[PDB]
DNA sequence: TCAATATCCACCTGCAGATTCTACCAAAAGTGTATTTGGAAACTGCTCCATCAAAAGGCATGTTCAGCTGAATTCAGCTGAACATGCCTTTTGATGGAGCAGTTTCCAAATACACTTTTGGTAGAATCTGCAGGTGGATATTGAT
DNA sequence: ATCAATATCCACCTGCAGATTCTACCAAAAGTGTATTTGGAAACTGCTCCATCAAAAGGCATGTTCAGCTGAATTCAGCTGAACATGCCTTTTGATGGAGCAGTTTCCAAATACACTTTTGGTAGAATCTGCAGGTGGATATTGA
């Protein structure tokens, strides 16, 4: 019987047995069960695939074809969800997102 | 001789900082201030120059932050100049202090 | 020395997205510092919501649930949908 | 080596003029120079103080980037991008 | 006829309610909305009383803080009279906005 | 509901919190900001509820929801 | 013959090593630990007290209410600084206004 | 069952003040305080054992723990109890 | 200052809701053994951190100068406090009933384990290339007339 | 409404610092055959969590008056921005020496595993008790005159 991945059994990129090791190294609980690793695997794959989505796209506007910090932040800031996930998260490099206040400007 | 109007260049310098991400401390002077207040901590220790790049990016997130804060307890005050006061208050508010 | 990281699976979900596009390294490990950080949430979450009900064994249950109290529906809703999905499609070996 | 001293004034006013300016800061009071590095010198204390604790836990005398991002995370300010 | 001089009577009070630790909102109105809520997420919900209870303490004492830090928001802007301006104010700064 | 939340009860609570004037408008003001503080309260609670499958919200699933958002309370439980 | 009395404290130096195991923080629970964190708790515990006992004392009152636990933790900087996000339930607030706000 | 600290919580209270009693609510808020403290420490010595890759909670990372966690004079004093009482206790 | 409201403030006082005090059984806690093994100690291979040197210019310093912003004043419209009425909704106090947490009692599905092969990844060489930095007209954007 | 003065854009370029690939192991997933549990599933209680009932009691909802607070409108000393001239000291490059991480091994002191043996801690009545909640009677604190 040939050697099935689990990941792709579970129709994933993101690596199930690793995941699966790093929560029974990780003292969250004496034992875990076989879909656990699978369901995180995926959520993590959904939310890496989100955000990624958006930083490439923040970097298309920007003209470049490399995404860098400042296109995460970007991606994360505008976004409000992802910017309420990680509203306690500095992003090194990341800067901020252009924004004067209004009674600023000429009058 | 041309001369901008005061709140022009300042208006100027914020759209360009804003759209940029380099540090705005200058190294040097950062890693010192960083080894003397380590140093006056605990002696003979040492840093990886990522150990300081690190605080470096924090201290400045941090900073950047504050005085986004800051600015808007100024302008709450019906004003557009920052005071201590401003940063006091924004700090009471965040809970660095009561 | 060798070291595991999750850039190798960034990487191939980022073709994914977005066939036509890089990423520089810093961007890369922040990616990592991110994968790291959440399933460090979701992982406590899930152990602790084992522990309320007694139980000594973290099932997809606790993660879906963890979840569920993590992310900002939609991200949430979305979420559990996916690990449903791979999960049934899993079990269907 | 040498002696290290008033390097807190290592923090110009230009730099902190710098960091008004991206967050977005149009005018600053004169004052506004020495409660920046007042406030400056205890986050970075603070942030070191627990660094260092890590540090020594560790039983080294190199503070390495973990210890700060540990230490960042303590004061719930997780930093992303030194991870490794 | 005798009569106290605006804010004479507000001062009484703070010192009255910063010297007590009864709850301030009144138990029936508080659980109605409690379930109200709750509804909405979960239907047909019992509730241990201490739940409940539990539920007015944190909220009122939530309240009392921001009123605490909306307050100064208020002194801030040279003023004696809390505003919406300054609620908001304060939870901006608070993070939690 | 949110209106039994009665004017009088919030000059009470501003009170407690040192506040001398209230502007007219603050009482609107603070029916919506309790409501979002409950909503979020309460929706984490729930979810603790459902996961030990019960039909009933405990003290301590509000307890856990209060830590969740970082407003611990003491004497229920934790 | 308990490790406590041993140890000379009145904290569960037993329960506190069996909740260190069944916690999940560790593989392996060194001897000492659960006598160490046992000591720290009762001695913040005998600290809170202690200002709890004197809050209590100067209201008039022989037993210890919340409003005591609230007044002993507020009125001390360093435990307001560790039970900063934490609220005492029915320990209302500490009495205390803004000069402004007083008359003339 | 529902075992709580409520009595060693009370043994404590006579040693400092024989004279004083305590509520019920006062009690159980002695006893959330006691549970989230413990937590804290713990926690925080968990992870500290993971950085250095130890398998094992040693009252080392109980100590570093409380550094990191009790803040100023809190801390040294917890410090010093804590030492003491691995000493008179390991004397037999 | 004088006087007249209402407010606070001790001193005592009498029970009722809790507390503290008792009288007992299991389930942790202490034990006597018998094993596992984690990680402190002992090297030592070698990244990296602290230093040193030298040159170059990006930038921090200081000083001038005067635009226009923060701080002081004034003044009065009307919002928010103080109150006496009048009345409705919260209290609260058992009763009774019933949904249902909490306990037991099984145990079949699901895991932890112990080995044995097979890859999926990670650590560098070997290759590739976005884009950082420079230049220059094309276009505003400002600010004086 | 003009335009000089300057700053902001944007496309065009080209090596090379920083990605991407190509290769090779080898640490750890996948495959299987046993030795344990666990987490659910029924069954039953005894809890406490609704539902009513039903008066009384405050405590909330209105409408009146007007005190005094918040703005709007004006001024003006001078604080803080914009510019310039100077030349310091942070940057950049390169190259070492060796401090001190990291990687391996070695193996006892220390922690885990039973199998028991006691003792202590949680329960649910029994035996007191600290303060609440009133009740005056006495100086205060306010506020009008
Ligand atoms: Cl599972
Ligand atoms: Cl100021
Ligand atoms: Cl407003
Ligand atoms: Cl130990
Ligand atoms: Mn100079
Ligand atoms: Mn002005
Ligand atoms: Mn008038
Ligand atoms: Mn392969
Ligand atoms: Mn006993």
């Amino acid at each position: 019987a040939k050697a099935k991945t689990r990941s792709s059994r579970a129709g994933l990129q993101f690596p199930v047995g690793r995941v699966h090791r790093l929560l029974r190294k990780g003292n969250y609980s004496e034992r875990v069960g076989a879909g656990a690793p699978v369901y995180l695997a995926a959520v993590l794959e959904y939310l890496t695939a989100e955000i990624l989505e958006l930083a490439g796209n923040a970097a298309r506007d920007n003209k470049k074809t490399r995404i860098i910090p400042r296109h995460l932040q970007l991606a994360i800031r505008n976004d409000e969800e992802l910017n309420k996930l990680l509203g306690r998260v500095t992003i090194a490099q990341g800067g901020v997102l252009p924004n004067i206040q209004a009674v600023l400007l000429p009058k | 001789p041309h001369r901008y109007r005061p709140g022009t260049v300042a208006l100027r310098e914020i759209r360009r900082y804003q759209k940029s991400t380099e540090l705005l401390i200058r190294k040097l002077p950062f890693q010192r201030l960083v080894r003397e207040i380590a140093q006056d901590f605990k002696t003979d220790l040492r840093f990886q120059s990522s150990a300081v790049m690190a605080l470096q990016e924090a201290c400045e997130a941090y900073l950047v932050g504050l005085f986004e804060d800051t600015n808007l307890c100024a302008i709450h005050a019906k004003r557009v100049t920052i005071m201590p006061k401003d940063i006091q208050l924004a700090r009471r508010i965040r809970g660095e202090r009561a | 020395t060798r070291k595991e990281s999750y850039s190798i699976y960034i990487y191939k979900v980022l073709k994914q997205v977005h066939p036509d596009t890089g990423i520089s390294s810093k961007a890369m490990s922040i990616m990592n510092s991110f994968v790291t950080d959440i399933f460090e949430r979701i992982a406590s979450e899930a152990s602790r919501l084992a522990h309320y009900s007694k139980r000594s064994t973290i099932s997809s249950r606790e993660i879906q649930t963890a979840v569920r109290l993590l992310l900002p529906g939609e991200l949430a809703k979305h979420a559990v949908s996916e690990g449903t999905k791979a999960v049934t499609k899993y079990t269907s070996s | 080596r040498k002696v290290l001293r008033d390097n807190i004034q290592g923090i110009t006013k230009p730099a902190i003029r710098r960091l008004a300016r991206r967050g977005g800061v149009k005018r600053i009071s004169g004052l506004i120079y020495e409660e920046t590095r007042g406030v400056l010198k205890v986050f970075l204390e603070n942030v070191i103080r627990d660094a260092v604790t890590y540090t020594e836990h560790a039983k080294r005398k190199t503070v390495t980037a973990m210890d700060v991002v540990y230490a960042l995370k303590r004061q719930g300010r997780t930093l992303y991008g030194f991870g490794g």
